[PDB]
């Protein structure tokens, strides 16, 4: 696949993302950033690729305004005499990887990811776009838990013969995972099959695909249907009861069950599911503030990591009022922490670095102990290596105050103090900058006392657990 | 949507790495969920073929992540292979993890009964996995399950075993297939000489089966009486075959003797026998043999065509072969039946024709007859396969003058047999072993050369003959392309189940099938080589296509068939 990038001077090959008979996917560097390139090797030049290119350009125009929809931004018919190439923006993680990459998505993050998937389907339907290949591998999640459905593959065949499915390995099974998120109605009886490559997709078809993608997220990376179980579903010989019984959240389970329904007449519109689960599977905070506020960060106008921190700092008072009220309100804050944490690694200005620390100090008293130790604690030690001495001192001040709020130690952080907290700030006690050593001397007593409080709690918990 | 953290280190993951890497933190493997990198490596490990030697790193990782691997039903086989049974502490953990795993597929559960799993808690468990399979699946594996007795502890039988026996007492179809399999091993004199403990064991197995049936009710005793009747019937056929075999003369004299002896109920009691379930197919109940239709074929072993009288007055055709070791065919045809079942599992109906084979002794048994015409006769009488099909399945609207549906069955069946014959490496590719039906079904006969044994110089790699290609309409026909597409489909589908095929062949290493017994340690390995699991899907399809080109350009294949035809003409 990398050999195909040698002819594209604006894209520098980086890594291979996958190879199938239909599409070879690789990541490349471009002046705009990282991009995913799916390369279709043209074996027969008589194929009407111009018709498909026009369809892709139509998709780009139709999906340009969707915030949760990522169409193919570029389609090159004759990029090289050997292959046609499709280009789109690279997203940090695909949903398939995101499930296994730490921090593990909390219940509030799982609800938020599901909500964004439904919003992506609703937006695509109103924009006149149908996906046709809705699977957990196509629902992307950004560093701030913003979901972007990508890889609109209108070139894939819509209909597959039920009796001769082997012809679907190049059209539908490029990844060899045997996972099938195709709507049941898209398998059709082979006596018809022996323009379904692009038969006009019913909206109920996308709802089916979204249900399989939404299901994989709720099944801990467990696929909802295998080829045998799915074909058996269409023929009534298979039902993924084991995997569906695996959706622990009753509110999320109901939404998933209905969307992957075999009969198209039972599938609702995307907007209806959001309304049906509004206040149940999706808390009201997602629609009224999370979606409108967060949409500002997924806009075409690029907010630098420094600008994002200042924007969040400016709105901090409003965010706390909108998420906590005057007062389950903590459920929204897990999602809020994700916006700040996605920026701390790219901050460039000292003004922003201090601002990022101010946000952490103000949010820290309002987060759950699990979130404090898992999502906040790792970033403060990162800031402790910042080039600004004032920042190194403040990092120690922030870390000292944040840790004093930890009243419960998660099972994964029982040895966090001797191996992460204490060893993580130990380098500060000898920093070259007197302000850093001063911040160290001013806090070394507090850090030790905080670690001691942790050890006493672990010992009490162990004594109680031994007496359980 | 510009993301700032695109190229930056995952600080949250790095944190958990420092705590999980700490030697002070005691292994909390119960809550450990693997990260994406570990999952991708883990998926490769759980997918390894049973012949691949596992490194030490996988066992420690799987143990470290033992509480994580508990969600993969297929990983129980790999996890237990990593556990060092020599450490009792690790064993206690290994046995503890086994009890929590999601129950694996029965197709994979056959692997736990092989000789490699020696732990009694593990073997009683392996029986607990087989305990959930339906009898309809068990009947497809009973041939392998009985071979699996080669790996069980002989002492418990003399004193897992209770499970296999318990199912047979309830379903007569299984009891029939089990019974003949146990009888075949109880008569294998070679096993008595090579492993007398096992032969005596098989005597105990045949005896034990009788003891379990004896304790049943009158209906079960009736079931027993039917088996006793079955024994007499097969014995009569063997004696008849000896009487017919002793008659020196032309086929007509032997045929008359065979029919007269079958007719002579007073001496042979074969024309009218008590009600017996047919040895070839225990689902069909029979009343006797039709004497007038029994005929001897012109093969060196002169097989007997026998028509059995069914309870409803119908005719069920069976072939009794004497002088050939049908155990190889019995296993192979079981493998063919299994390959066919897997393709149908994916809705890929290759229209396979799995003819039934049953070894009744180490030298003779019953085999189902499938309506077909020998290719040697078709080529001599009609000139081309198209002329043959035009005579038997004429369709004015179909491809090449053959009904499109008939042509579809022919293309699918040709592809199915073509793929299975490549997978099994059938060597005896003489025109006498290919049978073509009027309905388009294609099936292979006389598997005298298997596992790559080919006496001929430079054999073609895949069984695709020029007449077979001309049968599909040529290199320019739509059916030839449809055939190739089905081959790629079947190759990829079977490549996915190469683990099941290698699991079954592993249980047959101690099974004295001529081609397995030649290199028993390599038997399971030979099947893996045919799955070509080392190639990617793109390379495998590229390889299969290259294979058709390499097979089509093998000019020498036509010369060897003409030399063999000349030798057969002189022998006739
Ligand atoms: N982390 C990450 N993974 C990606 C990215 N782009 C694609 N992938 C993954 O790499 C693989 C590429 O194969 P795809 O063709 O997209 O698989 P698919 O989504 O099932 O097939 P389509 O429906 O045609 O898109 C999938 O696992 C994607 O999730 C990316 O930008 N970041």
């Amino acid at each position: 696949v990398e050999s195909y990038f040698s002819d594209i001077h604006d894209f520098e090959y980086d890594k291979s993302l996958g190879s199938t008979r239909f599409f070879k996917v690789a990541r490349a560097k471009h002046r705009e950033g990282l991009v995913v390139v799916k390369v279709f090797a043209i074996q027969d030049p008589t194929l009407p690729l111009t018709s498909y290119k026009q369809e892709l350009e139509e998709l780009k125009i139709r999906l340009n305004s969707a915030q949760n929809c990522l169409p193919f931004q570029k389609a090159s018919e004759k990029a090289s005499e050997k292959a046609a190439m499709l280009f789109r923006q690279y997203v940090r993680d695909n949903l398939y990887d995101r499930i296994s990459t730490r921090p593990f998505l909390n219940n509030i993050e799982k609800r938020w990811i599901a909500f964004q998937i439904l919003t992506a389907v609703d937006q695509a339907h109103k924009s006149g776009v149908r996906h046709g290949d809705i699977k957990t591998e196509n629902v992307m999640v950004t560093s701030w838990n913003w979901v972007l459905l990508t890889d609109f593959a209108s070139f894939k065949p819509t209909y597959l013969p039920e009796d001769n499915p082997a012809d679907f390995n190049y059209f539908f099974d490029t990844s060899r995972r045997r996972t099938c998120y195709i709507a049941p109605e898209r398998f059709v009886d082979g006596g018809m099959f022996a323009q379904r490559t692009r038969g006009e997709l019913k909206r109920a078809m996308d709802i089916f695909s979204a249900g399989c993608v939404i299901a994989e997220l709720f099944t801990e990376g467990v696929p909802l249907f295998d080829l045998s179980q799915l074909l058996a579903y269409r023929n009534g010989h298979f039902f993924p009861e084991q995997v569906l019984n695996k959706i622990e959240d009753h509110s999320i389970r109901e939404l998933v069950t209905q969307m992957i329904h075999r009969e198209p007449d039972k599938r609702l519109e995307a907007e209806d599911y959001l309304k049906q689960q509004r206040g149940n599977a999706f808390p009201e905070i997602f629609y009224t503030f999370l979606q409108p506020y967060m949409a500002q960060f997924a806009k075409e106008t690029f907010l630098s990591a420094d600008e994002r921190i200042l924007v969040i700092r400016k709105d901090l008072g409003n965010i706390i009022h909108n998420l906590c009220g005057h007062d389950p309100k903590e459920n929204g804050l897990v999602i809020l922490v994700s916006v700040i944490t996605s920026c701390l690694q790219t901050l460039k200005y000292c003004d922003s670095k201090l601002a990022a620390l101010e946000l952490i100090l103000h949010l820290a008293p309002r987060l759950s102990v699990e979130i404090l130790l898992d999502r906040i604690t790792p970033y403060l030690l990162h800031f402790s290596n910042d080039s600004v001495p004032r920042v190194r001192a403040e990092a120690l001040r922030t870390l000292t105050k944040v840790l004093a709020l930890v009243k419960e130690v998660p099972r994964n952080d029982i040895n966090i103090y001797p191996e992460y907290i204490l060893p993580g700030i130990a380098h500060l006690a000898q920093d070259d900058a007197t302000i850093v050593r001063l911040a160290y001397a001013e806090n070394i007593a507090l850090l030790a006392e905080t670690a001691l409080r942790f050890l006493e709690l672990v010992q009490l918990k162990n004594l109680n657990m031994e007496n359980d | 949507v510009p993301d700032p953290q695109m190229s930056m280190e995952n600080l949250v993951e790095s944190k958990h790495h420092k705590l999980a890497r700490s030697l002070r933190s005691g292994p909390s493997d119960h809550d450990l969920k693997p990260n994406a990198a570990t999952r991708d490596q883990l998926n490769i490990i759980v997918s390894y073929p049973p012949t691949k030697q596992l490194t030490y790193e996988e066992q420690d990782l799987v143990w470290k992540f033992r509480y994580y691997l508990t969600n993969q039903e297929k990983a129980l086989t790999k996890f237990l292979k990593c556990v060092n049974w020599d450490l009792p502490q690790e064993a206690k953990q290994a046995l503890e993890l086994l009890g929590k795993w999601k129950p694996m597929d029965v197709e994979d559960s056959l692997e736990l009964l092989s000789s490699h799993y020696t732990n009694p808690t593990v073997r009683r468990y392996a029986v607990a996995r087989l305990r959930q399979a339906d009898d309809e699946d068990l009947l497809m594996y009973l041939l392998q399950l009985v071979q699996a007795l080669k790996y069980e502890n002989f002492d418990d039988i003399k004193n897992l075993c209770t499970f296999l026996i318990s199912r047979a007492c309830k379903n007569s179809t299984l009891a029939n297939y089990l019974y003949w399999y146990v009888i075949v091993e109880c008569e294998d004199q070679d096993t008595q000489q090579r492993d007398p403990k096992t032969h005596e064991m098989y005597l105990n197995v045949m005896r034990r089966f009788s003891q379990a049936l004896l304790k049943g009710d009158k209906s079960v005793r009736v079931m027993r009486s039917l088996l006793a009747a079955q024994q007499t019937f097969v014995d009569r056929l063997v004696h008849l075959m000896k009487a017919v075999q002793r008659e020196s003369g032309n086929r007509k004299k032997k045929n008359e003797r065979l029919q007269a002896l079958l007719g002579d109920n007073e001496k042979m009691n074969l024309s009218d026998v008590e009600l017996i379930p047919l040895p070839l197919e225990p689902q069909v109940k029979i009343r006797g043999i039709i004497p007038e239709t029994a005929t001897l074929f012109k093969s060196a072993l002169m097989p007997a065509q026998l028509f059995f009288k069914t309870e409803d007055g119908g005719k069920y055709p069976v072939i009794f072969k004497h002088g050939d070791d049908l155990r190889q065919d019995q296993l192979i045809l079981q493998i063919i039946s299994l390959m066919d079942k897997l393709l149908r599992k994916e809705n890929l109906d290759l229209k396979l024709t799995p003819y039934k084979v049953l070894a009744t002794s180490t030298k003779h048994g019953f085999m189902q007859f499938i309506q077909s015409v020998p290719v040697a006769e078709v080529l001599d009488t009609e000139g081309s396969i198209q002329n043959f099909f035009r005579k038997y399945a004429p369709s004015e609207n179909g491809p090449n003058g053959i009904s499109a549906e008939v042509m579809d069955t022919y293309v699918k069946s040709c592809a199915g047999y073509c793929v299975i014959t490549y997978i099994l490496g059938v060597g005896d590719r003489h025109l006498d072993n290919l049978l073509l039906t009027k309905t388009g079904k294609l099936f292979h006969i006389d598997f005298g050369y298997i596992l790559g044994r080919d006496p001929k110089p430079l054999p073609p790699p895949m069984k695709l003959n020029k007449e077979m290609v001309e049968g599909m309409g040529g290199t320019q026909s739509e059916q030839y392309q449809e055939f190739r597409k089905q081959c790629y489909t079947a190759f990829l589908h079977l490549r996915r189940y190469s683990n099941l095929i290698l699991n079954l062949f592993s249980l047959m290493v101690d099974a004295n099938i001529p081609d397995i017994a030649l290199e028993p340690d390599k038997t399971v390995k030979k099947v893996q080589d045919k799955f070509r699991l080392d190639l990617s899907d793109e390379e495998a399809v590229h390889y299969m296509q290259s294979l058709i080109d390499e097979s089509v350009h093998a000019l020498f294949a036509a010369v060897v068939e003409q030399i063999h035809k000349f030798a057969q003409y002189w022998r006739k």
